[PDB]
C-alpha cells in the first residue's frame, strides 16, 4: 500500500511537499512494466 | 484563494488561505499539522476557522 | 505550573451500582487562573 | 508611574491582561537608561 | 500440465490469504516512508535555537541576534539532509545490487 508515487497533488506527504520533499514519477508506468512482463 | 505574507495573533508565514471544514471545539485556536508546523486558525475577530 | 491553575472537565451517562466506569475519554479545559501561591492542601465542598 | 516602588526581597508582580499594549510609548521615552530585551528584539515589541 | 496448474493455483490461494509474504519489498518501502518522516520530524527540534519556527526567530529577534539562531538551525538541518542522504546512497547501493 504505497504512500503516494508522484500521481497528481493539486498525511505525511503533504508536510513532505511543504518541506521541499517530493516524490518523483517513474520513467516506466506500471502499466508499460505490465507491458514488458 | 490569493498567496500573501500572512499573520494571526503573531503567527507569521507566506500562504495561501482557505476556509476549512474541520469542527474545532470552542476552547481551541491553532491546529498542528504531522509535521509539529500550524495548518489551521480561527481568526481573532470573526471566529471562522 | 509555575503561576496558573486551570481546570478541564468532563461529563458522562453510566449505569454502574457502586464503580468507576470501564472505557475512555477526554476532559477538556474550561478556565485559566494565574494565583501563583504555594498550594498544597484542599477540601471539598457539599450542601445538606 | 507609581508613587512607591517594592523592596526587592519583596519584588511586587503585577498582572497585564485583557488590554492593548503600545511598546512605542516605552521605547521612545527618553527617560530610561536601560530598555534591554533576552527573548525578542526591541523594534519588534508594537508587531508581536 | 495438471501439476503446473496445481502449483500456480497454489501461489494464488497462498498471495490471497497470507500477510506476511511481500515483506522484502515492504520492509524496502516501510524504510523511505520513514526516512522522510525523519527527515520532516528533525524541523521540530530546537539545535539550542530559541525555536524550531524559522520564522518565530525572524519575528521576534532583529539581524544580528538573527544569525546566532539562524545559524544554530542551518548547523542542525544541514547535517539533517548530509545523514539523510549519505542514507540513501547506502541504501540505494543495497537496492542496485
Ligand atoms: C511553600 O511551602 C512548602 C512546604 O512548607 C515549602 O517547602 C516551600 O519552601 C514554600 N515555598 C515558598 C516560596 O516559601
Amino acid at each position: 500500500t504505497l504512500a503516494d508515487a508522484g500521481f497528481i497533488k493539486q498525511d505525511l506527504i503533504c508536510a513532505q511537499k511543504f518541506n521541499g520533499l517530493t516524490v518523483l514519477p517513474p520513467l516506466l508506468t506500471d502499466e508499460m512494466i505490465a507491458q514488458y512482463t | 484563494n490569493k498567496c500573501v505574507n500572512f499573520n494571526f495573533n503573531g503567527l507569521t508565514g507566506t500562504g495561501v488561505l482557505t476556509e476549512s471544514n474541520k469542527k474545532f471545539l470552542p476552547f481551541q485556536q491553532f491546529g498542528r499539522d504531522i509535521a509539529d508546523t500550524t495548518d489551521a486558525v480561527r481568526d481573532p475577530q470573526t471566529l471562522e476557522i | 505550573i509555575d503561576g496558573y491553575f486551570k481546570i478541564y472537565s468532563k461529563h458522562t451517562p453510566i449505569n454502574l451500582v457502586r464503580d468507576l466506569p470501564q472505557g475512555f475519554s477526554a476532559l477538556e479545559p474550561l478556565v485559566d487562573l494565574p494565583i501563583g501561591i504555594n498550594i498544597t492542601r484542599f477540601q471539598t465542598l457539599l450542601a445538606l | 508611574n507609581a508613587t512607591r516602588f517594592a523592596s526587592v526581597y519583596a519584588w511586587n508582580r503585577k498582572r497585564i491582561s485583557n488590554c492593548v499594549a503600545d511598546y512605542s510609548v516605552l521605547y521612545n521615552s527618553a527617560s530610561f537608561s536601560t530598555f534591554k530585551c533576552y527573548g525578542v528584539s526591541p523594534t519588534k515589541l508594537n508587531d508581536l | 500440465a495438471n501439476q503446473f496448474n496445481s502449483a500456480i493455483g497454489k501461489i494464488q490461494d497462498s498471495l490471497s490469504s497470507t500477510a506476511s509474504a511481500l515483506g522484502k519489498l515492504q520492509n524496502v518501502v516501510n524504510q523511505n516512508a520513514q526516512a522522510l518522516n525523519t527527515l520532516v520530524k528533525q524541523l521540530s527540534s530546537n539545535f539550542g535555537a530559541i525555536s524550531s519556527v524559522l520564522n518565530d526567530i525572524l519575528s521576534r529577534l532583529d539581524k544580528v541576534e538573527a544569525e546566532v539562531q539562524i545559524d544554530r538551525l542551518i548547523t542542525g538541518r544541514l547535517q539533517s539532509l548530509q545523514t539523510y542522504v549519505t542514507q540513501q546512497l547506502i541504501r540505494a547501493a543495497e537496492i542496485r545490487a
